[PDB]
């Protein structure tokens, strides 16, 4: 599942909008990445 | 504080 303190955000007119960070306060339009490699 | 939310760059039109 996703990180803890967060939200996933939706829509104003055409339908678009994604996720939004709780207990930073920040908004975005992208996940927080989350996939390792070399860490 | 009272905000819109905010998109990094922005839609492209």
């Amino acid at each position: 599942k996703l990180p803890p303190g967060w939200e996933k955000r939706m829509s104003r007119s055409s339908g678009r909008v994604y996720y939004f960070n709780h207990i930073t306060n920040a908004s975005q339009w992208e996940r927080p990445s989350g996939n390792s490699s070399s860490g | 504080k009272v905000s819109v939310v905010r998109t990094p760059p922005k839609s492209p039109s």
